[PDB]
């Protein structure tokens, strides 16, 4: 039962909740964790900046797999079908690490265009018998 | 390499490199007593 | 303590105080945001740990650096001899005080034939024989090219650090010297000029 | 922060001794030689630490100015401001703003 | 490529010319081109005609051309070094209203221990060593030794003594190469996080509250020429020059003179100052971005935005300007970075916006038009 | 503060994560990492503790391996007892007069050590500018009196290192 | 893990061994300190050896008790020399260890554990007292060191113990088949640590004992005492966590 | 109370002395250690004793928040409130009511 | 003046050491006695000389009302006041009036 | 005499206390009570190699190696 991401203003944080702070035991912290966190640039890989930095982590050569997903390519993208694929296998890529052991069943992600300058991800799993009831929110913003 | 802002020295040798357990060899050459202030502006010898 | 303890046994135990006192247990593959605190944490201990160290090999001049033994240096009353600017004739025939001949290199040798100083205190300051210098502000009485015959002399550059250490080895561990023949005969033959004495 | 934080202190303030003097004394280097003791010093750091807490701010060590901002503050939350220009009222509510008309007596 | 008139007409001789270049532009071939203008003061000995297009390819080629530490000549080198296919066309100008008078620093003395005391200029660092008992006198004359010694810097110095000849109280006297409202300067000794000053000194800066005014430029404006010169700098944020450029560059985009432009420039002002001036211009050809701290001086960061901007748009005219890093640009520091909310409300008064990554790099976060 | 600076860069970097200044993460990494800020506080005040000048743990076992406690250390001041720690570790000297106004004068007293009055062996030490007044200061108790008055320091501690040979005699002057 | 508990517990073990053979003080032969620290010894000893009588009434332990019955004899030559004292009182306790069964031995070292728990409260609950006053200071310190290391040495032995006890009861589960076979005619861990509450109950209470004996180190016989006590506790805990209630493949 | 209650006061304030350093001082340990002297002690106890008699409040010592009770007592006596909205320019009489409707452009 | 002028002090201000207890520790002259030590008289006179710095009063050795006389200037910076009549709020400009008045919900 | 391991959670906890304000992190079984203990654990360590920093300033009471240097 670890801490819970809680996004507020598009910016995930800790909460806190009564005492002290709110805690997760579910598949929600994991994918939110897994997903939206920088993981290392290949050596190939063009950024989307001009620089010449890949992010990652300092425990990437501790904790026996890169952390993260490499959703941060997209940050300038224009309304193509090629971003749209590359989001997809970048979130399939991201998510399999949980399809190997024995926590999912399956993933189903496809990638869409909504109302205009929307990059739709939709990504469902199947979670197995046995699993505890994930968490539930939704972002929110203030002031 | 420079360094836009003071990092420790295990970010430093990752965003450089890719292996951060050499920390100690980085910090050792350049001179540094404590690993987690390494001096941003000066030039900064990382062996790759 | 002596040794202190590698980064990986630190992110170990760390991460299983914090998993072993939280009420839960934890799957066998999962990325709960508790261990990368417990990282950070583990990151930050062995950076003290290190500075620890340093300050720990500073507490004996033997192997203390540069600044701390300039330390020792200052609590002892040891002084550090500083550079020395080179002197010498510089040879012009044919005057205000802050006259100053140019070397070809860029460096100054300015005025206090005539015995000049370089305003530098470094080794540069010494030259060999029959170098000429130039005068960056006429003074209407001789040209500006010399020739220096002699070349300059002085001119060492800053006490080293070994040569410090070993200052303060004998300024520590010499004897008092009180009144005696051979005392006597040393103090007396220390003077300049005295090259023979008796007691 | 404010209060001592070497290893020498108690985490219980110790009690403050019954008045002696009933004039006010002050200290002499000459002709009675004189100490501080605990119970000047407990006083001073108690009324700076109460006016902190008066004004709301946590005491913090890095911050020298936490006085005139406690000043500042209590002016704020006590008395109207210039730049603020009669907004409190207002926040109140509307009986507080029908009662500053009836004071400035403008009826309907 | 090479020009015919390369090779003198006075040669028979099979000769094999030779020639070395820097830049990116890899085909060679003239592709649809840009020809960023770039206006800006000029100081003395700038040995060129003032308003008057002159084409620039290096650096020192400016720097011999402009002067050394024109403002003109540190932007072109600034623009050059993040973006080469670009061509670059700048305008001199003269000089300003106000005296050259920028303020002084006081250095005390008496340090108490091994040091080195860092002084940032104009955002250039100038790292001195203090040594056990090194006082005020000594360390004034240090660091006008290196101003001297260093010519890049927008400032010359002067060191002026006290009658208390003991903690010395030195004052080094700066003044700025060109006059204008941009002459200032800022300094921040301590600015990363190890560095600091030695224990004993005493250093603060008195800055002159003179205000001067920008140059005109009506003559530079007429002298521009007829040519599409995609992208400007101009950084000279005044209202009576402002609306001069305005007025070109609308009778321009029109459909009888088919010639582009597009303006960008940054502001260093508080907040509301940023705001207010957001809010009053209202055009579509300028694109400015406000800053807080900011220990470089304005013109910096508008060259290397123009620089980054040109290259992302010539390479792809359809791609957002989103995350795109300026390099090798000092941020403000981290009390003066404006935080979420506020960054929401500038966009909204059509001044676009920076961001400060997880190093030191400083992102473009948005780029709006007024 | 830069030791939660250091803790924030050594946390992940991504989008899911908050590192600004007012966020939860930051209000915890300053409380986590003060405890080691503590520490290297201590581990650096080791270094002025590397001296008997200027050591305020260590004063006990400097005092102790020195055999500080005697007529020279005074009642109860601590900059005294670190003054005359520091002088006992590094006193080594002849038995000149020079060397002997010098000893003296180091401890704040002013002598001269002037020519016999009535043999050739009992010089004169001329004792000037006599005070018996301490000034407490901020290192010592919260007890203390404001100035501790001490006579007699400067006469034993001559009578203790003076020349086997010779015998002093001292008079005080104003 | 499982396979690293033993070089943990020797190393505790030795630990516990250098820091009573560094802090052992010796004191004068007449004095009643002498006498109080003669008859603590004493006392311990005879704990010793009455967990080696109650283990011999299946098996034969005439050495060791002839052994200790040889230390009881010559406790003042021991109370002098500090390193013997320690080495003989850690090679009793293996040789007590030597005589356990994987059925027994948890419960020999609970007894034990208990048994030196009581001497140790009894004797560290009495902190101020007038009466306390009269006891010689080096006296008090000689005794509360060696009560507190025999108490260790005692738990962490017990926790070995319990591992061990685990691994025996997983071979005994896996000693049967799981193969499809058709029946032929036939002709030819403690009970503690068979359910899963009790395996709860015994790993709170490991823990518990455990973290206070770090607490109670962390003054008395401090340093690497302590760094080795967390390190075996996070290597017992976790065998027992995860081998003893299989959290992986067991479905509620 | 405020003052020295250790029966080692002196009922007469010393003189202080004369001005000696033009520039601002703080306290050091090590140079030469540092020593308050009778003046810095004086000084801030007449300081807060003085602030606390201009507020109207005479020293006591058991009470622990006289300082902010002072700051309170100088708002009260010469700034206008929140509770009281402006019953203050109501007792002032009808004409300072007149003077602030005139200068808030409220008449004819 | 207000600082130490007893010729003992350094002239630039050592730098503080970081927070060690979170908790209040007060003083206690009997387990161990207790030291003031070099912060706490550094940022008790740090705070008074930043609260009259922050008045725009200079210190003055002569005067021992500064704090009474920086409260009071305060005050007259930062807040209304009885006797002004609310002119401070309307010598500010016509905007000033008309948000009052907004506020005062007094419009056409 | 560096402090406690019980005075490092204490201080931890106090620390964790002020920074986050309404929360009580002495609570049984609670993320904020593990953080603490492990910081404490980490800050002992650290405490005992500043520790064995220290003793080795004078002869009397340094290693044998130090001792002979």
């Amino acid at each position: 039962t670890d801490l819970a991401i809680i996004w507020t203003n598009g910016r995930g944080d800790i909460a806190q909740d009564g005492i002290d702070m709110l805690t997760d035991d579910s598949l929600t912290t994991d994918v939110t964790i897994s997903l939206f966190t920088d993981r290392r640039a290949l050596d190939s890989d063009t950024l989307p900046d001009g620089s010449d930095d890949r992010r990652g982590w300092w425990g990437d050569s501790y904790r026996d797999r890169p952390i993260g997903s490499r959703l941060w390519l997209l940050s300038r993208e224009k309304a193509t079908p090629d971003t749209l694929e590359r989001a997809r296998g970048y979130a399939e890529e991201a998510l399999e690490w949980l399809k190997t052991a024995g926590r999912v069943s399956a993933i189903n992600v496809r990638a869409e265009q909504l109302h205009q300058g929307w990059l739709y991800l939709y990504i469902a799993l199947t979670l197995p018998d046995g699993s505890v009831i994930p968490y539930e929110f939704k972002a929110a913003f203030n002031g | 390499h420079h360094l836009p802002e003071t990092l420790p020295a295990m970010v430093a040798l990752y965003r450089f490199t890719g292996n951060s357990r050499n920390w100690q060899r980085l910090a050792r050459r350049n001179g540094i007593s404590n690993p987690l202030f390494v001096p941003g502006g000066v030039s900064i010898e990382v062996i790759n | 303590a002596y040794s202190p303890p590698t980064l990986s046994s630190l992110i170990a135990r760390t991460e299983q105080n914090i998993e072993q006192r939280l009420p839960g247990s934890w799957p066998q593959a999962r990325e709960k945001t508790l261990s990368a605190i417990a990282y950070a944490q583990a990151g930050l201990a062995a950076g003290c740990h290190e500075h620890i160290s340093w300050v720990g090999r500073q507490i004996i001049p033997s192997t203390a650096d540069e600044d701390e033994l300039l330390e020792h240096c200052r609590f002892w009353g040891v002084r550090r001899k500083q550079a020395t600017a080179a002197s010498g004739p510089l040879t012009v025939t044919t005057i205000p005080a802050g006259t100053r001949w140019q070397r070809a290199d860029g460096v100054v040798y300015s005025l206090a034939e005539i015995t000049v100083t370089a305003l530098a205190a470094g080794e540069a300051g010494n030259t060999g024989e029959n170098t000429l210098l130039t005068l960056i502000t006429p003074v209407a009485c001789v040209v500006s090219d010399a020739i220096t015959v002699k070349g300059f002399s002085g001119g060492a550059d800053i006490e080293s650090a070994a040569e410090l250490l070993s200052r303060l080895e004998y300024r520590v561990q010499y004897p008092p010297f009180g009144g005696n023949q051979f005392d006597y005969v040393r103090w007396a033959r220390e003077v300049s000029g005295v090259t023979r004495a008796w007691c | 922060m404010f209060y001592i934080d070497n290893d020498s202190g108690v985490t219980v303030m110790p009690p403050v001794s019954a008045q002696r003097s009933a004039i006010v004394r002050w200290f002499s280097e000459g002709n009675v030689i004189t100490w501080p003791g605990m119970d000047w010093f407990n006083i001073v750091q108690a009324e700076l630490l109460n006016t902190l807490e008066e004004a709301g701010i946590q005491p913090d060590k890095t911050k020298l100015n936490q006085l005139a901002l406690s000043i500042k503050a209590i002016m704020s939350n006590n008395a109207l401001l210039i730049k603020n220009n009669l907004s409190e009222i207002k926040t109140a509510g509307a009986s507080a703003q029908r009662t500053a008309r009836e004071n400035l007596d403008i009826y309907d | 490529d090479i020009s015919f008139n390369a090779i003198p007409s006075d040669v028979r001789v099979p000769l094999t010319y030779i020639e070395f270049d820097n830049s990116n532009a890899v085909s060679g071939t003239p592709a649809p081109r840009q020809r960023v203008l770039m206006f800006g003061q000029s100081g003395s000995k700038a040995s060129a005609a003032p308003n008057v297009p002159v084409r620039i390819r290096s650096g020192s080629q400016a720097s011999a051309a402009f002067g050394q530490g024109s403002m003109l000549a540190l932007m072109a080198d600034a623009f050059l070094n993040a973006n080469r296919v670009a061509e670059l066309w700048c305008i001199p100008q003269g000089n300003g209203t106000g005296n050259a008078a920028v303020g002084e620093i006081s250095l005390s003395g008496t340090a108490g221990e091994n040091g080195s005391l860092v002084t940032y200029i104009a955002g250039q660092r100038l790292a001195v060593s203090v040594a056990a008992g090194a006082t005020g006198a000594a360390l004034a004359d240090l660091l006008v030794a290196r101003i001297k010694g260093q010519p890049d810097l927008p400032v010359t110095a002067e060191v002026r003594a006290d009658s208390g000849d003991d903690d010395t109280h030195a004052d080094v006297v700066l003044s700025a190469k060109f006059t204008g409202a941009l002459s200032a300067v800022d300094v921040r000794w301590n600015y990363y996080a190890g560095e600091t000053t030695p224990y004993g000194i005493i250093t603060a800066f008195k800055a002159a509250s003179g205000k001067n005014g920008n140059p005109d430029i009506s003559a530079s404006i007429a002298g521009m020429g007829d040519l599409q010169y995609k992208y400007i700098v101009m950084p000279y944020t005044d209202e009576p020059n402002l609306n001069l450029l305005r007025t070109e560059l609308q009778e321009r985009w029109g459909p009888v003179n088919q010639a582009d432009g597009f303006a960008v420039t940054v502001l260093s002002g508080t907040y509301g100052d940023i705001s207010t001036f957001g809010v009053s211009r209202n055009d579509h050809l300028i694109s400015c971005m406000g800053i807080a701290g900011a220990p470089e001086p304005s013109y910096l960061y508008a060259a290397t935005l123009c620089a980054v901007a040109s290259q992302a748009l010539s390479i792809d005219p359809a791609r957002p300007l989103q995350t795109l890093t300026l390099p090798g640009r000092m941020p403000p520091a981290v009390g003066d970075r404006f935080t979420w909310s506020e960054r929401n409300a500038l966009l909204f008064d059509g001044i676009s916006t920076f961001n400060v990554n997880d190093g030191g790099e400083m992102q473009i976060e948005r780029m709006i038009t007024m | 503060t830069p030791w939660q600076t250091a803790f924030l860069q050594l946390l992940p970097s991504g989008l899911a994560w908050n590192k600004s200044p007012d966020s939860k993460l930051s209000a915890l990494a300053q409380a986590i990492s003060d405890v080691i800020a503590t520490a290297a506080d201590d581990a650096r005040q080791m270094l002025r503790e590397r001296f008997p000048s200027t050591s305020r743990w260590y004063l006990g076992e400097w005092e102790s391996f020195l055999g500080l406690p005697d007529c020279t250390s005074e009642n109860g001041t601590l900059s005294e007892r670190q003054r005359a720690a520091a002088n006992k570790m590094r006193m080594t000297g002849n038995l000149s007069r020079r060397f002997y106004e010098w000893l003296a004068a180091q401890y704040g007293f002013t002598v001269r050590l002037t020519d016999s009055t009535e043999g050739q062996w009992v010089t004169q030490v001329n004792i000037y500018g006599i005070k018996n007044y301490r000034n407490a200061t901020v290192l010592d108790n919260v007890l203390t009196p404001l100035r501790v008055y001490e006579s007699g320091a400067l006469e034993c501690l001559l009578e203790k290192y003076k020349p086997a040979h010779q015998i002093y005699k001292f008079v005080y002057h104003d | 893990t499982s396979a690293a508990v033993p070089a943990q517990a020797v190393a505790v073990t030795g630990s516990l061994g250098d820091t009573l053979s560094s802090v052992w003080q010796t004191v004068k032969d007449g004095t009643a300190a002498a006498t109080a620290v003669m008859e603590a010894v004493t006392g311990v000893i005879d704990d010793i050896s009455d967990a080696v009588d109650n283990l011999g009434v299946t098996q034969t332990v005439s050495g060791l008790m002839g052994s200790l019955s040889a230390m009881k004899g010559s406790v003042t030559s021991l109370i002098n020399q500090p390193a013997m004292l320690a080495s003989s009182l850690m090679g009793a306790l293996s040789g007590v260890s030597s005589l356990c069964d994987t059925r027994t031995a948890f419960s020999t070292w609970n007894r034990l554990a208990q048994r030196f728990e009581r001497r140790h409260a009894a004797t560290a609950g009495r902190q101020g007292t007038i009466t306390t006053s009269y006891n010689s200071p080096v006296a008090e310190k000689n005794i509360a060191t060696l009560n507190y290391v025999m108490l260790a040495a005692a738990q962490t032995y017990r926790a070995e113990a319990a591992s061990q006890a685990l691994t025996a009861a997983l071979d005994f589960s896996r000693r049967m088949d799981n193969a499809a076979r058709a029946p032929v005619l036939d002709a030819p861990t403690p009970p503690v640590f068979e359910s899963v509450s009790d395996i709860e109950k015994t790993t709170a209470m490991l823990g518990a004992a455990l973290d206070s004996v770090i607490l109670t180190a962390s003054e008395q016989g401090f340093s690497t005492d302590s760094v080795q006590l967390t390190q075996l506790r996070l290597l017992v805990v976790a065998d027992l966590e995860k081998r003893g209630l299989q959290l992986a493949g067991s479905e509620s």
